[PDB]
């Protein structure tokens, strides 16, 4: 519903707030993971 | 186990992570709570 953690916490009840927190945390983790993977691939051609 | 008597339309306010006069000022429940909650009507046996 929203992209601000404290907004989620204020507006919802603890279970549903937990659901949103997990959604955002998984999304952010996966995005950072993609960053790292691409960077690792690029480093190999730089080393060649 | 705990037992008491409330005025009747606050029954939904007992649940974890909810606010209001009764659940704010006399009986509060933890966020992570596992037990079960029961209620029934005592008009005939209690009002006079």
């Amino acid at each position: 519903i929203s992209s601000v953690l404290n907004d989620i916490f204020s507006r919802l009840d603890p279970p549903e707030a937990e659901v949103q927190i997990d959604r955002l945390i998984t999304g952010r983790l996966q995005s950072l993971q993609t960053y790292v993977t691409q960077q690792l691939i690029r480093a190999a051609e730089i080393r060649a | 186990a705990d037992s008491f008597v409330i005025r009747g339309d606050e029954v939904r306010q007992i649940a974890p992570g909810q606010t209001g006069n009764i659940a704010d000022y006399n009986y509060k429940l933890p966020d992570d709570f596992t037990g079960c909650v029961i209620a029934w009507n005592s008009n005939k046996l209690d009002s006079k």
